[PDB]
């Protein structure tokens, strides 16, 4: 059962909606969609003052498939901590998209913005633009983050993606910038492009995969060797990669880093 | 920039996509062609000159995506995918048969393939034993009958022996503190206590893994890496059977053939002694795959390369059987 | 096409091309030997009145040895449409 | 010119904080450009000269003088302030804190004259709102 919302004009002044998503929706008519309420800053606003609303209702919100038909770049938190069901973005999102999901699966067409996936523990993210920072990271403080699920972002992302990630699988197709899997504890990281400093840092455990260039690298790393045609996680990687071992900066530390032989041949001592 | 795509879309997808950078110009993509859609530029001109261009031109209006030029490149450089898989992988294609391998038992990590091979498709590594686990020996210093004369530090061969060397002060009226041995570091040469004045010192007297890997897209089966193991680890097999001819006269040493060989089979020898004459052109058929470049870049045609198999089972189809058969000379 | 071209405003006239050229150099002994030619020859490009003049460029195979010969770049091999 | 640009803290910016951001001691203290006199003789330029700052976020002028607190090889500083702050990276890095050090910019020699406080700020075009 498909539920249409169809933006109209968005504010400039930031909507937050943690209240779109499959549970929410699920056993309400269309009338009582409309009135589902969202913050416009301040203050209190209905769904319906910034969206009209069609199609068909539906009890369970594993039958529920969300349609955001157009650009919703300044609306915050969709699909916060769903359990099942979907969602389509057929344009932008802002901030926190799917933030401590447990299960079904959100497709955002265009960018989203910092925080998507934060705290996620089930389900699929996927993303066919670019990323901001913290994509699958952790809360201010908490030493706990990420626990499963994957996410795919088939353009960029920025910093610190899976910061204190716990689990689960993060997939960069494009290029990173700084610090990605910071404080790692377990989980996977595959970045198909590049990234330009600091990958693994200060990680205890978990393994990142670089196929692409790392511009610069960390001396608390120890040298393995390479390994070639590596599987992490049930993931065949074709190739040769160096194999790295840290952070040792770290008390005890298990982490693992594979970068591509091709052209890491400068970070390999 | 320089990559080329030629798709179409339908109810069966197919995508021709051309890798510039793994281009060897051979012309062969542009001699198998049955609709001469690919136009090949000049040899020598793409490896030894700057050109904006890319290698090879494929004319839209003419490729039918029929795949016989990804078959024939014996570089990789072009793959033809049939909704999203290459050919190399569907048994209806006829695949050229051809193969690289180091048998991992046998691979002494020597590495003088991967210095060796044209391509730099080998990565050869190597985990050394730790230097303390090739010598045996013990070592002693007495700190109480050591006088810190600094002869032993300065001696040793490896820097194992470290001073706690300082200024003396009236509060620490001495020149050192400390004497140390880092056993680690220690070959047990016994130059140390030999060279001691008061006789302080005390001295008396695990297989290399690794691994081993070919790069299928960059190696071109040149055979390099079978020749040059001192094991015989490495196995190649190649796509083509073939003869190089060289008139020496014709040849007026350009070097053109020498750079544009992908396989290092070419070359200038130098002469051992003064007044010594050699070969202007010499080659060594055990690296030739038969490609072609060597002859097309050749402006006075003083190289040529005939061609007598392509290693493939019986084609089927006659188009096919017809193109491939029109590279034999 | 990729074809031979000459700026002869550039050019000294110092013969590198004219002698490194292998076609140049098999139709003519004196060039292959470093000299201009005095016997009466057809070679790709020869210096005639202090610069470097194409005669005959299907004689050319667009290898590129003329190219690196010439270090203010009066030689050169590119599109000539 | 390619070089780095750091920015932060001399006590002469302090002292002129503190007696007036409206006063000429002020343009004197932070409408500045610290440099190696190795790099002063590099661009061309003496004690005084005016330099053109431009990166990939605005541009600005200001007066050439040399450092007396030594900089690393093609690095230079501007002193905390409006003239620092036309140039440096607003962008975060979503940690609230922009990147007010160590930023790639271009500089060149200008003959054009440094802006003085109120002068700098109509660069941003304040509208009137009540
Ligand atoms: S067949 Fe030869 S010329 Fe054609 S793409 Fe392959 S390497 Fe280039
Ligand atoms: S796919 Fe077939 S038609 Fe197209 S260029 Fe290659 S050989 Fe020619
Ligand atoms: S040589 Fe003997 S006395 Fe001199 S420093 Fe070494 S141990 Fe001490
Ligand atoms: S034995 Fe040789 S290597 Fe060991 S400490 Fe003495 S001098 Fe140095
Ligand atoms: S066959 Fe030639 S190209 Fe392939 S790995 Fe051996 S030496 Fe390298
Ligand atoms: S030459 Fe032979 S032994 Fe030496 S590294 Fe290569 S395959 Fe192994
Ligand atoms: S064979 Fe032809 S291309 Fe090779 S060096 Fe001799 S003249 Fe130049
Ligand atoms: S010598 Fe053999 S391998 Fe080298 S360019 Fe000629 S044909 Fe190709
Ligand atoms: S084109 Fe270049 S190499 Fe040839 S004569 Fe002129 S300056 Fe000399
Ligand atoms: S490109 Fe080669 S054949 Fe043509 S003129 Fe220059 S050297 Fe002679
Ligand atoms: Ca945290
Ligand atoms: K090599
Ligand atoms: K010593
Ligand atoms: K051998
Ligand atoms: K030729
Ligand atoms: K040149």
């Amino acid at each position: 059962s498909e539920i249409i919302l169809t933006p109209k004009e968005q504010p400039e002044v930031p909507l937050e909606a943690p209240n779109i998503k499959p549970d929410v929706f699920a056993g309400k008519s269309i009338e009582e969609i409309k009135n589902i309420q969202i913050m416009h800053g301040n203050e209190v606003v209905k769904l319906g003052d910034f969206f009209e609303v069609s199609g068909e209702p539906a009890d369970a919100p594993e039958d529920i498939k969300i349609i955001i038909d157009g650009d919703v770049y300044n609306t915050k938190r969709i699909g916060q901590e769903m359990t099942a069901g979907e969602i389509i973005v057929r344009g932008n999102v802002n901030m926190y998209v799917g933030a401590g999901m447990k299960g079904g699966k959100i497709t955002v067409e265009g960018n989203a913005g910092s925080w998507a996936g934060q705290d996620m523990r089930g389900g699929e993210i996927e993303i066919l633009g670019d990323a901001g920072d913290y994509v699958g990271s952790s809360y201010r403080g908490d030493w706990r983050g990420m626990s499963g699920g994957t996410i795919t972002v088939h353009g960029n992302a920025d910093n610190e993606i899976g910061e204190y990630m716990n689990g689960g699988k993060i997939i960069i197709k494009g290029d990173v910038n700084i610090m990605p899997g910071i404080h790692m504890n377990n989980g996977l990281i595959i970045i198909e492009g590049n990234v330009v400093a600091r990958a693994g840092g200060e990680m205890a455990g978990g393994t990142i995969v670089v196929k692409g260039m790392m511009q610069e690298f960390l001396a608390g790393f120890k040298y393995l060797g390479v390994e070639k045609d590596i599987e992490v996680d049930g993931e065949e990687l074709p190739g040769a990669f160096y194999k790295f071992e840290g952070d040792h900066a770290i008390k005890g530390a298990k982490g693992i880093v594979y970068a591509a032989v091709g052209c890491n041949g400068h970070i390999a001592p | 920039g320089k990559n080329i795509t030629v798709e179409r879309t339908g109810e069966e997808n197919r995508r021709l996509i051309f890798q510039d950078c793994l281009c060897a110009v051979c012309g062969l993509c542009g001699e198998i062609c049955p609709v001469s859609a690919i136009e090949v530029n000049p040899t020598g001109a793409m490896v030894r000159t700057e050109q904006e261009k890319s290698k090879i031109a494929i004319d839209e209006n003419k490729c039918v995506l029929c795949g016989m030029c990804s078959s024939i490149c014996p570089f990789q450089a072009l793959d033809l995918q049939i909704d999203g898989t290459s050919i190399k992988e569907l048994a209806e294609y006829p695949k050229i048969i051809k193969s690289a391998e180091i048998d991992d038992e046998t691979c002494i990590q020597c590495k003088a393939c991967e210095t060796a091979c044209p391509q730099d498709a080998i990565t050869i590594t190597r985990e050394l034993p730790e230097r303390k686990d090739l010598v045996t020996g013990e070592i002693e210093i007495d700190k109480d009958t050591c006088i810190y004369c600094g002869m032993c530090e300065e001696m040793c061969p490896v820097d194992a022996i470290e001073i706690d060397h300082q200024t003396p002060s009236s509060a620490s009226p001495v020149v050192a503190t400390d004497i140390r041995v880092d056993e680690d570091k220690c070959v047990h040469c016994g130059i140390c206590k030999r060279i001691c004045p008061v006789d302080a010192i005390m001295q008396v007297c695990p297989e290399v893994t690794g691994t081993s890997y070919i790069d299928p897209e960059l190696c071109v089966n040149c055979g390099w890496c079978q020749e040059i193991c001192p094991v015989d680890a490495a196995t190649v097999t190649k796509p083509f059977e073939g003869e190089l001819i060289i008139d020496q006269d014709t040849c007026q040493a350009c070097e053109t053939c020498v750079m544009v060989c992908p396989c290092n089979v070419l070359s200038f020898p130098k002469p051992e002694k003064p007044g010594e004459k050699t070969t202007k052109l010499h080659k060594d058929e055990r690296f030739c795959i038969y490609c072609g470049a060597c002859e097309r870049s050749c402006p006075v045609t003083a190289i040529t390369v005939k061609r007598n198999r392509i290693n493939t089972t019986p084609i089927r189809s006659k188009a096919w059987k017809n193109a491939f058969d029109s590279l034999l000379k | 096409a990729i074809g031979l071209k000459a700026y002869p405003e550039l050019c000294h006239g110092c013969g590198n091309c004219v002698i490194a050229c292998p076609v140049n150099a098999l139709r003519s002994p004196e060039v292959a030997g470093g000299k201009g030619p005095t016997d009466d020859v057809e070679i790709i490009m020869i210096v005639e009145d202090g610069v470097v003049n194409i005669k005959n460029p299907d004689l050319c195979g667009k290898c590129g040895t003329c190219v690196e010969s010439c270090p203010v770049d009066a030689i050169r091999l590119e599109e000539l449409e | 010119m390619r070089v780095i640009l750091n920015t932060g803290r001399t006590i002469w910016q302090g002292q002129a904080i503190e007696s007036g951001k409206d006063l000429k001691m002020y343009v004197d203290a932070a409408a500045i450009i610290q440099m190696n006199p190795e790099m002063m003789k590099q661009l061309g330029i003496a004690e005084g000269d005016n330099v053109k700052v431009i990166s990939e976020y605005g541009d600005v002028v200001v007066k050439a003088v040399e450092a007396k607190e030594p900089l690393p090889e093609g690095m230079v500083y501007i002193p905390m302030g409006p003239w620092a702050n036309r140039v440096i990276r607003p962008y975060t890095d979503s940690t609230a804190t922009p990147s007010f050090k160590n930023i790639p910019v271009e500089i060149i020699p200008t003959d054009e004259e440094v802006l003085d406080m109120p002068t700098l700020m109509k660069v941003y075009g304040k509208v009137g709102q009540i």
